[PDB]
This record gives structure tokens, sequence and C-alpha cells, in this order.
């Protein structure tokens, strides 16, 4: 669990995010911090947590006993669990925090596309290939 | 229970220049079973059943998502091979199926594991080479 400090509603900036930016998460407006006479003068009021529930279950029994490791861990754990991270960014969409608040406290692949036949691909720059 | 199968499929048609689609029989693994003579029989007397469906389904139980079924329509049952080692505790054979009809339906999955909106199907009357 984190904190994150909630961008106050009455003074947010609204600004479409950059390709590094849209990189982390069609019009994306993220909020900026700013800073005004209830926002006195911080860009914040208040606060909310941000959290990534790991949930031991059959599989991760078995990782723990055998000793995989952190790594071999963590590879299973983003299968099923969301990050930290992306619980934060859910809410920078949503327009709580901003992308700010929420990172200071945080073999070749191969793909095809016929045509327009989509797969279950999980890539970030080739969604929905094979 | 089916220990592993295979089926395929191939299209003459080239874009070099139409051709015609040639859907082999869909092979299965099993062990020697009640059913083992019931499929020699319909085998030797060429007697072919209504329907045959091939279910896969993940890992885990009963409850799981079946994300692949091949259902067959006028199916005969084109071979079996049969035999065993002196090693091996349970026995196993092989059975190819000819068929009129074939549906494969696959069912996309989440991340979580949930069903990821309606199955997608495929459809095809071999016999009458058209869509179904």
């Amino acid at each position: 669990q984190r904190l994150v400090r909630t961008l106050c509603p009455d003074c947010k900036e609204p600004y479409e995010a950059d390709k590094e930016q849209r990189k982390l998460f069609e019009p994306l407006i993220l909020y900026r911090a700013t800073g005004c006479p209830k926002c006195n003068h911080k860009g914040y009021r208040g606060r909310t947590g941000i959290h990534e529930l790991l949930l031991v279950d059959d599989a991760l029994q078995e990782l723990i006993h055998s000793e995989a490791g952190e790594q071999a861990m963590e590879k299973h754990i983003r299968a099923t669990t969301p990050s930290i991270r992306d619980d934060g960014l859910d809410k920078v969409r949503q327009g709580i925090t901003s992308l700010e608040e929420v990172m200071r406290v945080t073999a070749v692949d191969m793909f095809i596309k016929i045509g327009d036949v989509k797969g279950e691909s999980k890539d970030k720059t080739h969604a929905e290939e094979i | 229970d089916v220990l592993a199968w295979s089926w395929g499929m191939s299209q003459s048609g080239s874009m070099h220049m139409a051709g015609k689609v040639n859907v082999q029989d869909l092979s299965f693994t099993k062990y020697i079973d009640k059913s083992t003579p019931n499929l020699m029989m319909a085998c030797s007397s060429g007697k072919h059943y209504p329907q045959a469906k091939l279910t896969i389904r993940k890992a885990g139980g009963e409850n799981q998502v079946e994300y692949l079924i091949i259902t067959l329509k006028e199916v005969l049952v084109s071979s079996v091979s049969t035999g065993g080692s002196g090693g091996e505790d349970r026995l196993t054979e092989n059975v190819t199926l000819n068929f009129a009809q074939v549906q494969v339906d696959y069912q996309p999955q989440k991340a979580d594991g949930a069903k990821d909106g309606g199955p997608v199907k495929y459809g095809w009357n071999i016999r009458q080479n058209v869509q179904a």
C-alpha cells in the first residue's frame, strides 16, 4: 500500500499526455497540479490509498515452498494480480491524483497481423494480434 | 478420455495466378476402455453416428471454461489402431474420425479467467462444400 495526494477538484489543469507518458498506460487527458486559494497553494488537498493485493493461491503456495525466487514469483504475480502502479494509473485516468504523484511513491518477440483478424497478444504495441 | 488429438485442413487455391478445401480426419488417442469394441464394430460395419463432440477444457476441474469444442456430424470411425507393451500399466489406442460436417467453437477468456464475450464460431459442410 501507498498513499497519493488527491488533486483539488476546483483547480487542476487538463492536459493531453505525451508519447513517453502514453506508453505508461483517442484524446487521453490527464491532470496537473497547479496552485490556488483552496489549493493553498499547492496542487493537492487530502489523500487516497493505492493498493496491490497479493493473494496466495495454489500456484503461489508452490513457489514459496520450493523457493522459486523474487523474480520467478514476480512473473507469476503479474499474470494474476494488478501492480501498485496500475492501480495508481487508474486513478490518474479517473482524475483523482497526478502522474507525478504515482511515480514518486512507486529471445526475440514475434507477432503477426492477418487482415483485421484479432488474436490474443498481451503486447503493449502489438495488442490483439497473433 | 482423450490423451491427445490432431486435425487439419489444406486449401489448394493459389494467389500466384480457384481451389478447394481438403478437411482431414480427426485423430485422437484414448485408453482401451468399454467403448473399444463398439468403435471397432462401427469401423467394420461402416455405420456412422449422428454426432461426435470433442471437448477441450482448461486445467482446474469441472467448473473451468471449455475453451474449445469441436462438434462433428454424421461421423464414421475411419480407423482404429490399438496395441500395448509389457511395461505399460494402461494400454492406449489411436482412433480417427471421418465426418460430413464440422463446427469449432472457441471461447476467449480475460486475464482473470472469466469469459471474454461469446464463443467464436467456425462451421463448414464438407459434403456440400459450403458454410455451416
